[PDB]
């Protein structure tokens, strides 16, 4: 038998995720332009979700 | 073609030496730096220039399947040599 | 096509029993295997005197990595960047620049040696054959970031092991 | 058989020159074969064949005793082979460079070195790339 | 209450990676509880962010007991996705080169089966025919183990010119190895004592706990995959499959030791059939190009850049495609989304099975019986925690 | 000097004692083991040189992590390398104990062993041939020839 | 701030703390809780060792790869300091023994060599120094020890004049000689106490809580020139700290009163062995003698440390001198000991 | 279009065409779909309430006797509503065949254990619950298989990160092994290997 | 009726009930993991611990989402209790090691990028 539940679908605490790793990130959701390098297509089909860049910095070894 | 900084460190073909200022330099203290000896640019710039009778060249880079893809260059100026891209050598058409 | 390994039953003669009654008795196929152990006692062993004789190898085995030359003592290496790309455990990092000459050539050429898998997918993807395998398999080191090799200790491996690098793609690039 | 066993054991004690030259191979390399000279490296390494011995210990390397820097009496090491020999030596081929001499290039170590880890001459990475962003310099002469 | 033990990781019984959960009455088994994942690296999800060349290794590095039928199961699936088909000369590489990994895999797991039960000496017997063989896996590609030579489109490169002469060499000695070992086991009555009736499983229960291979044919089942569904050429070879009788470790035993004597004559037969020809399909858009045709040739070389860099696309699909590995049903269910990175790799492991089933088969035995049944049932943890 | 003569003469005999009865505890991960298996086979034969496996890790000198080191596994490695009695020495053997090799950066691996515990010797290789691995207990012996215990010891 | 020195990342091992710090005595106890808690942010550590270098492994999976970096010196050779701290910007001196040796005396381990340090860390342009000493330092006190320490600290002072001088108290840890010092005088039947230990006050602090003051005093910049006093929330007499510790490991308490002759005749005995002395009579003068109070001084709580109590720390040191019946007895069992709090 | 073509076989693509029509005849009440592949492969899209039955008569019915479950796993697709796509593959040896079983769920929705039907089941659906949080009612002993002690997440998932979130080391301070956030010395390279050009015309979708 | 069907529980009243029985459970199990772990920890730090990784999930409203937390819960404490787990993966749910993340504005705005 069913039950009807009447609330928003939301499986954050289920997805073992950190907190700061949900509230604090910023996701884009678009179709990637085309390269304008080259005239194929293909590859702007789909739609893709990406999070926002964060800090990237230098090994103090190897650089 | 090796150089000394000046503060003593030896800059590789990359021209890569740290600073004096540089606290990434204690990782050779009580060590060395390793630093390639024969640098490429001076090495090639050693080997004569190629006379060759046609307007175009062929280079494989010697040796045939053990060299690079075979490429051809032309040689109609007259004021600089055709350079191969990928192994350096030089060739020309007699000229004066 | 099959056939049984353990579908046998004994025969019930009496001298079969009293053959079995004795091997029962007398532990004879015990004896059997203290035979073969003495037979083995008095071959010659296999060992080898490591380190003044090694183990046989082949012109395709692959071990550590060394970056070639020309003849003229020109880099090969062009920063095409295909052994970064076919690299399976991402051991390889490079960056490039036009040279003083113009001519395209390398500025970082980096391989984390603990992260490489040894496969050789680098030298078959390199298009001018710079990036190779050497022969050399006696490289332990006494901390982690000695084997964190950048684009000197190639190059220095390529000019220590070429006079046996060269030689050995001389038996194997026409099997390439 | 047995008197034709303990001969040949006498011969190659005799053979390794005398009872010092034995005792020295016998504590050096653990080991009194006799085989023929193959060659003699540019370091004093000394390689012997002997075609009679199974695959495996037929080659073989007596080390030398002073290498680049240190005394290698006691402590020898694989690396201590050159290029050359260690191609021949793991019987990747059959010809010694001796008979077979690899090609001359002018940037090929003329010297061999072994494993120099631990020592002051081991390998220290570092990054060969050129500094990325470079900062702004404020003028020396003051502005008031 | 029952005692409670720990058996393994480090236990030389173990394998390795293994922890055994027991409770013991006394020395008697109540409860086995295998807790696996020690060496669980994530494998299907890293092949998920590689090529289909760059994740061949990854098979590898699966079973490393057995690593060219490994990657024969995942270059047989590779191939049927990709609608293409191996060279003749390259199908009997493969199988020859599959029979030697069967051979080196039953060489090591007899061995260590008898090991752990106490006969340690034909151990060192026949790891130097193991060692010989690595010999041969070295020659062909460069690595004693890791070779990986079989590719999605044939091999990699061609046999060396005196690889087939070394290779009958070694097979027409290894039959003695094989004969020495039997002599030091096969009727040895400490040796039947520790394995005759110890882990019997009916043939009902091993199907229904999926069971393959060995531990299927000890039971009586007549099921071998190279007889029922064969691959590359194994139709064109003629061997026997060994069948037991009691469904014991004593059985499974004797079938090992007669599966290597049928891969000693795959070997034979291999060896006087060996054609002539090219070694990997003869499309450029799959298989790399001779380095000779790359350097000379503009399609060849645009064919080589792109094949090592974004590599081939395999057009989109689902296969589930399965081998006779030397310890059992080796399979692989492989989902392509057609592009050039697998959309999904899962891989179907003997060992999984096998000891999902430990417990069913330790019921009323000793420890020392459960050291036996765990080495019968011939498992390497890295198939079995992927 | 007369006692740092002693002092010298009894570090060479301990050295030697320690380096030539090397017992590695029987402990291995995953591919590389094998290799480590053909180390003590007939060819290599590491008994001749005194190295000898162990199961407890209380009569055991040398521990060889001889594969991928998994999240779920590195207590266990910490836990059997504590009980070691001491001197220990640890080598790494492979890739994967290394630096993670082809599982770096996967979820589960630990990237490096050097990580749970320091490590000694580092063999490279995926896996390290049994010559390598030869070569690796050979320069961890040299290098325990080179220790100076009471030396140091006597100068404090 | 010399670009190569900006701090980046989050804090973590691979991070970039701009911190390069030569750490004198790191394979002591407080340093390798030091050069851990360097090697969590991501600090570059150069380490001078003179001893064997087996006894430094531990040392080395508290960093990231190259982030710790072991170097041999001689206290006695300035050049090996120079060697040692010409690269760092911090310079830590945590170099002390609790006893005198053939070739270091007290004032060789606590003045000569600190000295050396701060003048060398002077004239090579390194920017921060710390020198730890001792709460109960001063030029009058029975202890050699004590002296040395004052005489050291004020010669620190007048070299590295912005210097940073940390004054401890009796830490408490894994790898102490104040718990397990006290937890195994169990083995001589009875416990001597001068005076019954009822006229000794001390105030014992947390390893984790000097290591972390040290730390937030390297990121400080306005604690520059000043002197810190690093002493635990609690003052125990001497008595009930070690009926507490006994309490603790569940061992029987059997104290008894050794006069101060005896007692140091007994250190003087013990002081002939030639390795690491059970005890000595610096020891017992240092045991049996009571903490200064020193509130003018700024204190851990004035770098952000809450100090941490010896109820909830004791177990994790003195549960190794249990015996197997009592060994999985819980923290709150023992009833905490009576405090001479004010 | 021989030799480096992969050779057709119509006789077993009839045979597993015919035998498909055969399955979904029987049981249409939970029968959504059946396809044969180019390669021979039979494929039953199933309801996900008819797990138990359609198994127990492809285990039990004369006809099919698929006695073996090579194996049982998931797919995790985003875009779909039901994000998980559990797949079964069973070995007949009566008549030397596999077929392959498909159903749905989401993150919510249980679905039904079959280790009643096959005991080997039991391991492969705890590894779905390890490597995807799809939960199996009446499962005998359900729990992690695969990942390390409290581990939270389940890394199978196409929105968990190659890497992971936390990472393990041994700290000397508390004397044992820790978990931090995740840093890395080298970040992992993302490759952008998709070529702009359309390689399979036959798989082409409407262009909406 | 939205088409759903239950876990365990068809309202929110079962999910509590099943709630309490877990958080009983917890509690009771909280003193022998002290004990048999060997924990430097007071029994009420481990309960209330136990506590705050109740509370953490307290704003789910959804009977499946707290069916499925229940059940994940009951797993956690069946590997606790079976000594599965060792004294660092009891030890990781207080972060020891881990230094404390500022949270205002001028100290996330000192050390980097991060919001
Ligand atoms: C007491 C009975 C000992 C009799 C005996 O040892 O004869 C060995 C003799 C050699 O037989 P083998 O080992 O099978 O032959 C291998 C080659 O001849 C091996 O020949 P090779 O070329 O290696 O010569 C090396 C040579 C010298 O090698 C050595 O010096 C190393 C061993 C010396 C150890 C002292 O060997 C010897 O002369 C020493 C033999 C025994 C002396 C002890 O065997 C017999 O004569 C039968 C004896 C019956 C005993 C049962
Ligand atoms: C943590 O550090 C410390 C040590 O290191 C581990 C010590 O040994 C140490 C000294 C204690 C030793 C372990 C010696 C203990 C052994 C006995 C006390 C020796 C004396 C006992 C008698 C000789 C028994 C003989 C019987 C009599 C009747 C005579 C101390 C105090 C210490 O604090
Ligand atoms: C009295 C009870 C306590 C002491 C007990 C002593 C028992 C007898 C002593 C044992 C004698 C053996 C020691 C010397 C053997 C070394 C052999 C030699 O080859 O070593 C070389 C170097 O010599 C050693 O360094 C010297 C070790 C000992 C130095 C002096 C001995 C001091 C003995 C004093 C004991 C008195 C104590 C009294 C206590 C009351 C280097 O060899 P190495 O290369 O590595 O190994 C072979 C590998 N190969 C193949 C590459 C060659
Ligand atoms: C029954 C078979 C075995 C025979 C039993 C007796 C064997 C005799 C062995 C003779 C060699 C002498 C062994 C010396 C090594 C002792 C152990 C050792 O290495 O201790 C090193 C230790 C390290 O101290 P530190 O550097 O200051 O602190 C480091 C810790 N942070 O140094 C010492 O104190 C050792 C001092 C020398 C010990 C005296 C040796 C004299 C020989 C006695 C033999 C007894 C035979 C009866
Ligand atoms: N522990 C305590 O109760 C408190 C400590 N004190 C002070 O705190 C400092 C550190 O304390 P702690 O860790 O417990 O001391 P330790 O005895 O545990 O370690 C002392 C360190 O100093 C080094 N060292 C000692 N002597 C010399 C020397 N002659 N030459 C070179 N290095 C030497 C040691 O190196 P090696 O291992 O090679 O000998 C060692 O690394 C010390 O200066 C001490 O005086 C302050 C109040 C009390
Ligand atoms: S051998 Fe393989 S893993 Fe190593 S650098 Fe080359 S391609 Fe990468
Ligand atoms: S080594 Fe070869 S493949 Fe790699 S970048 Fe250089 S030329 Fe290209
Ligand atoms: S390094 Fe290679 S062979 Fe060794 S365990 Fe890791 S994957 Fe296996
Ligand atoms: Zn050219």
């Amino acid at each position: 038998q069913l039950i009807a539940v009447d609330e928003k679908l939301d499986i954050t605490t289920l997805t073992g995720v950190p907190e700061e790793h949900i509230k604090t990130r910023k996701v884009r959701i678009f179709v990637p332009a085309r390269n304008n390098m080259q005239s194929g297509v293909n590859n702007t089909k789909k739609w893709k979700m990406e999070f926002d860049t964060r800090e990237r910095w230098e090994n103090p070894l190897m650089g | 073609g090796v150089r000394t900084s000046p503060t003593g460190e030896k800059v590789t073909h990359t021209g890569q030496a740290y600073d004096d200022g540089d606290y990434r330099r204690v990782r050779f203290s009580d060590r060395q730096k390793e630093v390639n000896e024969n640098f490429a640019i001076d090495l090639i710039a050693e080997q004569p220039v190629s006379e060759v009778g046609s307007r175009v060249i062929s280079c494989d880079g010697g040796g045939g399947a053990l060299g690079h893809p075979r490429v051809y260059i032309n040689l109609d100026k007259e004021t600089k040599t055709g350079t191969c891209g990928y192994c350096g050598l030089q060739f020309r058409q007699p000229h004066h | 096509t099959y056939k049984f390994v353990n579908m046998r039953e004994p025969s019930m003669d009496m001298k079969s029993v009293t053959d079995r009654a004795a091997q029962t008795l007398l532990w004879t196929e015990l004896v059997r295997g203290l035979g073969m152990t003495l037979s083995y006692l008095f071959r010659e062993p296999a060992t080898i005197n490591y380190p003044f004789e090694k183990g046989p190898l082949s012109p395709r085995f692959r071990g550590e990595h060394a970056l070639r030359r020309y003849p003229s003592g020109e880099e090969r290496c062009i920063a095409c960047k295909l052994c970064e790309a076919v690299c399976p455990a991402q051991a390889i990092t490079i960056e490039a620049e036009p040279r003083a000459d113009g001519s395209r050539r390398t500025t970082r050429y980096d391989i984390d040696m603990t992260k490489c898998i040894y496969c050789g997918f680098c030298q078959e993807a390199c298009p001018v054959d710079a990036i190779v395998e050497g022969p050399n398999f006696e490289f332990s080191t006494e901390t982690h970031e000695e084997l964190l090799y950048n684009k000197e200790k190639l190059l220095n491996n390529g000019d220590k092991w070429e006079a046996e690098i060269a030689a050995n793609i001389q038996a194997d690039y026409l099997y390439r | 058989e047995l008197v034709q066993v303990l001969r040949r054991g006498l011969q190659q004690v005799s053979g390794h020159g005398g009872l010092r030259g034995y005792l020295r191979v016998l504590f050096r390399a653990n080991d009194v074969r006799v085989g023929t000279l193959v060659g003699e490296d540019k370091y004093g390494n000394k390689y012997y064949e002997d075609n009679k011995q199974f695959f495996g210990r037929h080659r073989w390397v007596i080390y030398t005793t002073e290498m680049n820097g240190r005394d290698t009496f006691w402590d020898v090491d694989g690396s201590m082979v050159p290029p050359e020999w260690h191609r021949w030596l793991h019987c990747m081929t059959d010809d010694p460079p001796t008979t077979k001499p690899p090609t001359a290039r002018k940037y090929i170590w003329t010297n061999h070195k072994f494993n120099v880890s631990g020592t002051p001459q081991q390998y220290v990475p570092y990054s060969t790339t050129r500094k990325k962003i470079q900062e702004w310099v404020p003028p020396s002469t003051p502005y008031k | 209450s029952n005692l409670t033990l720990n058996f393994g990781p480090q236990h030389p019984a173990a394998h390795g990676v293994l922890r055994l959960v027991m409770e013991l009455s006394g020395e008697m088994v109540r409860k086995c509880d295998p807790h696996i994942g020690l060496l669980h690296r994530g494998t299907e999800k890293l092949i998920e962010y590689k090529t289909y060349l760059q994740a061949l290794p990854y098979f590898d590095r699966l079973d490393y007991v057995s690593m060219m039928c490994n990657e024969q199961a995942y270059s047989l699936a590779v191939e049927k996705l990709l609608n293409i088909q191996p060279p003749p000369r390259a199908q009997w590489i493969r199988v020859l080169f599959g029979e030697i990994t069967r051979l080196l895999n039953h060489i090591m797991a007899v061995t260590t089966h008898a090991l752990d039960i106490g006969a340690m000496t034909p151990f060192f017997w026949m790891f130097e025919e193991r060692e010989k063989m690595f010999e041969f896996y070295e020659r062909v590609s460069g690595a004693r183990m890791h070779a990986a030579y079989i590719r999605p489109g044939g091999v990699h490169q061609d046999l060396p010119l005196g690889l087939l002469d070394d290779i009958y060499e070694f097979s027409k000695n290894f039959s003695f190895r094989i004969d020495e070992l039997e002599e030091m086991l096969t009727n040895n009555r400490i040796w039947r004592n520790r394995t005759v009736d110890i882990g019997v499983v009916t043939a009902e229960d091993a199907l229904n706990y999926g069971f393959s291979g060995v531990m299927l044919r000890g039971s009586g089942i007549q099921w071998d995959l190279r007889k029922t569904q064969p691959y590359d050429v194994y139709d064109q070879v003629e061997f026997d499959v060994p069948i037991g009788s009691r469904g014991d470790c004593y059985d499974r035993y004797l079938c090992r030791v007669e599966e290597m004597r049928q891969s000693l004559r795959i070997i034979s037969q291999c060896l006087n059939k060996m054609p002539p020809g090219e070694i990997k399909v003869d499309d450029a858009k799959v298989s790399p190009p001779k380095r000779a045709e790359m350097k000379t040739s503009m399609e060849s070389l645009i064919h080589h850049f792109k094949l090592y860099t974004e590599g081939y696309q395999v057009p989109p699909g689902a296969t589930y495609t399965a081998i006779e590995a030397p310890k059992g049903e080796f399979g692989v269910y492989l989902v392509s989304d057609g592009s050039s990175r697998p959309y999904r790799c899962k891989i179907k492991a003997p060992g999984f099975a096998h000891l999902a089933g430990l417990d069913k088969m330790s019921k009323g035995h000793m420890l020392a019986d459960v050291v036996a049944i765990i080495g019968t049932q011939d498992i390497v943890f890295g198939e079995v925690d992927r | 000097s007369r006692g740092e003569y002693v002092v010298a003469k009894l570090d060479d005999l301990v050295n030697w004692a320690r380096r030539s009865s090397l017992w590695p505890m029987t402990f291995g991960l995953a591919c590389c083991a094998v290799e480590m298996m053909h180390m003590a086979a007939p060819r290599y034969d590491m008994d001749r040189f005194g190295v000898v496996f162990r199961a407890s890790p209380r009569q055991s000198d040398v521990m060889i992590v001889a594969g991928t080191l998994t999240n779920k596994m590195a207590p266990a490695l910490r836990k059997v390398y504590d009980q070691m009695p001491e001197p220990r020495y640890v080598v790494s053997m492979g890739s994967c104990a290394n630096g993670g090799g082809y599982y770096h950066y996967s979820y589960s691996v630990v990237r490096g062993c050097d990580r749970i515990v320091p490590v000694d010797i580092y063999v490279p290789g995926c896996p390290p041939t049994a010559e390598a691995l030869l070569y690796g207990i050979l320069q961890l012996q040299r290098k325990i020839k080179r220790e100076k215990r009471l030396r140091i010891w006597y100068r404090r | 701030l010399h670009h190569a020195l900006i701090p980046h990342g989050k804090g973590g091992r691979s991070s970039v703390s701009g911190i390069v710090a030569t750490v004198f005595g790191a394979t002591g106890f407080l340093g390798r809780y030091v050069v851990n808690h360097l090697g969590r942010m991501g600090s570059q550590v150069i380490v001078p060792y003179r001893c064997e270098p087996y006894d430094t492994m531990h040392l080395r999976p508290m960093g990231d790869l190259g982030q710790i970096i072991f170097m041999e010196w001689n206290g006695k050779d300035k050049d090996s300091i120079r060697k040692v701290v010409e690269h760092s910007n911090v310079v830590i001196n945590l170099v002390g023994r609790e006893w005198e040796t053939k070739n270091f005396d007290f004032e060789d381990v606590f003045v000569k060599i600190p000295h050396a340090i701060a003048q060398v860390s002077k004239e090579a342009g390194v920017e921060k120094l710390i020198h730890i000493s001792h709460l109960n330092a001063d030029i009058k006190s029975p202890s050699r020890y004590l002296r040395s320490k004052a005489v050291g600290e004020k010669e620190v002072r007048a070299a590295f004049p912005e210097a940073t001088i940390i004054k401890p108290s009796d830490i408490f840890g894994r790898e102490d000689r104040f718990l397990n010092y006290f937890a195994s005088m169990r083995w001589f039947g009875g416990v001597p106490l001068i005076s019954l230990g009822k006229e000794t006050v001390k105030q014992p602090v947390y390893i984790v809580d000097v290591s972390k003051g040290i730390i937030n005093a390297i990121k400080d910049p306005d604690a520059k020139g000043k002197t810190f006093a690093f002493v635990g929330p609690n003052r125990y007499l001497l008595f009930d700290l070690v009926q507490y510790i006994f309490a603790v490991a569940y061992r029987p308490f059997l104290p008894y009163p050794l006069p101060h002759f005896a007692y140091r005749w007994v250190g003087r005995l013990f002081e002939v062995s030639p390795f690491e002395p059970w005890t000595t009579r610096d020891k017992v003068e240092r045991v049996h003698m009571s903490d200064m109070t020193l509130p003018h001084l700024p204190g851990l709580e004035d770098l952000g440390i809450q100090a941490t109590p010896l109820e909830l720390k004791a177990i994790e040191v003195l549960r190794r001198h249990r015996t197997y019946r009592w060994l999985t007895s819980e923290m709150e069992d023992v009833k905490p000991a009576k405090t001479v709090n004010i | 279009t021989r030799p480096t073509i992969r050779p057709r076989n119509d006789v077993v693509h009839k045979q597993l065409s015919a035998f498909g029509q055969y399955v979904a005849e029987i049981l249409p009440k939970y029968v959504q779909q059946v396809q044969v592949s180019c390669f021979n492969e039979l494929e039953i899209f199933i309801h996900p309430d008819g797990v138990i039955p359609v198994l127990t008569f492809l285990r039990d019915h004369t006809n099919a006797q698929f006695k073996s479950l090579a194996d049982l796993t998931a797919v995790d697709v985003p875009t779909r509503q039901n994000r998980f796509e559990i797949v079964y593959n069973l070995l007949s040896l009566r008549f030397n065949s596999r077929i392959r079983v498909k159903t749905y769920t989401d993150e919510l929705t249980p679905i039904e254990s079959s280790v009643t039907v096959y005991k080997a089941a039991n391991w492969y659906e705890r590894e779905i619950w390890d490597m995807f949080g799809v939960f199996f009612a009446n499962h005998p002993d359900l729990r992690r298989i695969l990942t390390d002690y409290g581990f939270e997440g389940h890394p199978f998932r196409k929105d968990f990160p190659l890497s992971g979130y936390v990472e393990l080391r041994y700290d000397d301070e508390v004397k044992r092994v820790v978990a931090e956030p995740v840093e890395l010395a080298q970040e992992f390279r993302k490759f952008d290997l998709n070529s702009p050009w359309e390689a399979f015309p036959a798989y082409r979708q409407p262009p909406e | 009726g939205t088409s759903v069907k239950p876990i365990f529980s068809r309202d929110m009243n079962e999910a509590k009930r099943r709630v309490r029985e877990l958080y009983r459970a917890w509690y009771r199990e909280v003193p022998n993991t002290v004990h048999l772990f060997q924990l430097d920890i007071s029994v009420k730090q481990g309960r209330d611990k136990v506590r705050e990784m109740f509370m953490k999930n307290a704003h789910v409203t959804d009977p499946r989402v707290v069916d499925l937390l229940v059940i994940k819960g009951k797993m956690e404490l069946e590997e606790t209790i079976n000594v599965w787990k060792q004294r660092t993966h009891i030890m990781r749910f207080f972060h020891e090691t881990e230094a404390p993340r500022p949270t205002d504005f001028l100290s996330k705005f000192y050390v980097g990028h991060d919001p």
